[PDB]
């Protein structure tokens, strides 16, 4: 039926976090229970497994830092992650591994971010123009990740490309939102990017003009 | 009278780990040098004893496992074979001997006659054999003899194939456990 | 011990036949599984190389034993567009690099735009130059400064568009204001199939 994951959050290098997987329709003790992680844009990697009889096995990267655990009373599986590192940043998935029949039931995922950085709101700078025309906003130097960019308060939805954010050496994220508009409209229409970073309570409206 | 070790080592057919075979060797004389000097063994691990005695009874337990699983035929080991198929005690006095059996126990298309337990609720106690074919209950709903979701057959085949990598190739394993029997 | 999923990216149209191949370094018999991930939790499609999990459409098939394995979709359907992963079924589970199946479309050349550093940013001490490639997937951006750049660039690609089935790319060249002031011509050279010759968009600092 269902495997529900919880516990993911923002943590700093050397920190400790515990993740929970609550099960319905399967018995965590009666089954081989596994933790699999997807580093951002990098695909699936195995971390650990608890056997029906208690035997625990771990991947060499997380060997002395992570412990897999279960509570039969709550039908819940746990991963205690200690001595956390940036490389441990990922979406962490819980699964039931019927070993020869595959990992059939999977959980939704919980995101773990490990950074030395501190919450910072975006500095929004204009990407401005000189056929077709492109104008944009640069949302730069922000942590943590959730950022929203809207144009003309939701009235400009066409030609808009809000790009996936990139992580810089600083530990801070930068993204671009661009809209392609007719060259004629540049002098007739106002273009305002509306940027929200709920973590810092930063809402910024920036006007891009040529 | 010489101990019948050849019968165990040169047996035409070995058995599945789930139903491992035990031969009681009693009232006999044994040279363990012949076995050690065969040179036909990948693993000759002896615990509690050196290559060099006298024991009340000798047991020869024998089975087929994969090469990556021979590591589990040792004291203090964990895994599907150790936990749910054959367990050696923490206090183990004996010798574990092993050799590749790809030429004999592997078939093109696979040998589906060597099985193992993938599903058991609890770890096996030392020298315990479970031959249950009961359907496993992985959930709240009782299985009632019918395979299905959360209702699964506890024994699975290795499907040994000649093209298999050595770790996944079949290995013949004889465990000599020392508990009437003396060297020459 | 090593699994390689060969078509990292595949482009196809609905009703097409898609073949994805997983190769193992050593023989693993029928011990492989196939999984689908839409951007949300992997789903099991095939276990034991050829066996379909329940509910999976018959358009889905597995083949292979030993070193080479293949997942075949007889007719690609709208919901089948996704990422597919091969897993080796072992005590130490291993997953393949992944295959992304994308909608096929005619070649569309990129619209290339260069945006100069904002005077507001230049007050801060950092210069960010941005190049937009709009509605084009394999593209190359070369930043050139005074006809010369590596290690100061980062880029991002949008997911395929719902309506045009195209891709857009953004690249940022980050320089210290002082380094920016030490060169005049800043350019973005773009190579794509749709472009017969490479297109360079340039600005001169201070115009
Ligand atoms: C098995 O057969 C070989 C044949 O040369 C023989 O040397 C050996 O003593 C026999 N038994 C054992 C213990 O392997």
């Amino acid at each position: 039926v269902q495997l529900v994951e919880s516990g993911g959050g923002l943590i700093q290098p050397g920190g400790s976090l515990r993740l929970s997987c609550a099960a319905s329709g399967i018995t965590v003790s009666s089954n081989y229970m596994t933790w699999v992680r997807q580093p951002p844009g990098k695909g699936l990697e195995w971390v650990s497994v608890i056997y029906s009889g208690g035997s625990t096995f771990y991947a060499d990267p997380v060997k002395g830092r992570f412990t897999i655990s279960r509570d039969n009373s709550r039908n819940t599986l746990y991963l205690q992650m200690n001595s956390l590192r940036a490389e441990d940043t990922a979406v962490y998935y819980c699964a039931r591994d019927l070993q020869v029949y595959g990992m059939d039931v999977w959980g939704q995922g919980t995101t773990v971010t490990v950074s030395s950085a501190s919450t910072k709101g975006p500095s929004v700078f204009p990407l401005a123009p000189s056929g077709t025309a492109a104008l944009g906003c640069l949302v730069k130097d922000y942590f943590p990740e959730p950022v929203t960019v809207s144009w003309n308060s939701g009235a400009l939805t066409s030609g808009v490309h809000t790009f996936p954010a990139v992580l810089q050496s600083s530990g801070l994220y930068s993204l671009s939102s661009v809209v392609t508009v007719p060259s004629s409209s540049l002098g007739t229409q106002t273009y305002i990017c509306n940027v929200n970073h709920k973590p810092s309570n930063t809402k910024v409206d920036k006007k891009v003009e040529p | 009278n010489l101990c019948p070790f050849g019968e165990v080592f040169n047996a035409t057919r070995f058995a599945s780990v789930y139903a491992w075979n035990r031969k009681r060797i009693s009232n006999c004389v044994a040279d363990y040098s012949v076995l050690y000097n065969s040179a036909s063994f990948s693993t000759f691990k002896c615990y509690g004893v050196s290559p060099t005695l006298c024991f009340t009874n000798v047991y020869a337990d024998s089975f087929v496992i994969r090469g990556d699983e021979v590591r589990q035929i040792a004291p203090g080991q964990t895994g599907k074979i150790a936990d749910y198929n054959y367990k050696l005690p923490d206090d183990f006095t004996g010798c574990v001997i092993a050799w590749n059996s790809n030429n004999l126990d592997s078939k093109v298309g696979g040998n589906y006659n060597y099985l193992y337990r993938l599903f058991r609720k609890s770890n096996l106690k030392p020298f315990e054999r479970d031959i249950s074919t009961e359907i496993y209950q992985a959930g709240s709903t009782p299985c009632n003899g019918v395979e299905g979701f959360n209702c699964y057959f506890p024994l699975q085949s290795y499907g040994f194939q000649p093209t298999n990598g050595v770790g996944y190739q079949p290995y013949r394993v004889v465990v000599l456990s020392f508990e009437t029997v003396c060297g020459p | 011990i090593q699994l390689t999923q060969s078509p990292s990216f595949l482009s196809a149209s609905v009703g097409d036949r898609v073949t994805i191949t997983c190769r193992a370094s050593q023989g693993i018999s029928n011990f492989l599984a196939w999984y689908q991930q839409k951007p949300k939790a992997p789903k099991l499609l095939i276990y034991a190389a050829s066996t379909l999990q329940g509910g999976v459409p018959s358009t889905f098939s597995g083949s292979g034993s030993g070193t080479e394995f293949t997942l075949t979709i007889s007719s690609l359907q709208p919901e089948d567009f996704a990422t597919y992963y091969c897993q080796h079924l072992n005590d130490y589970p291993l997953f393949g690099g992944g295959t992304r199946v994308e909608i096929k479309r005619t070649v569309a050349a990129p619209s290339v735009f260069i945006f100069p550093p904002s005077d507001e940013q230049l007050k801060s001490g950092t210069a960010s130059v941005v190049c937009l490639l709009n509605n084009f997937r394999e593209a190359k951006v070369q930043w050139k400064v005074d006809n010369a750049q590596s290690g100061n660039s980062q880029e991002s690609v949008t997911e395929q568009d719902s309506k045009d089935s195209t891709y857009s790319l953004s690249s940022t060249l980050t320089l210290s204001k002082a380094d920016y002031e030490k060169h005049k011509v800043y350019a973005c050279e773009v190579t794509h199939q749709g472009l017969s010759s490479p297109v360079t968009k340039s600005f001169n600092r201070g115009e």
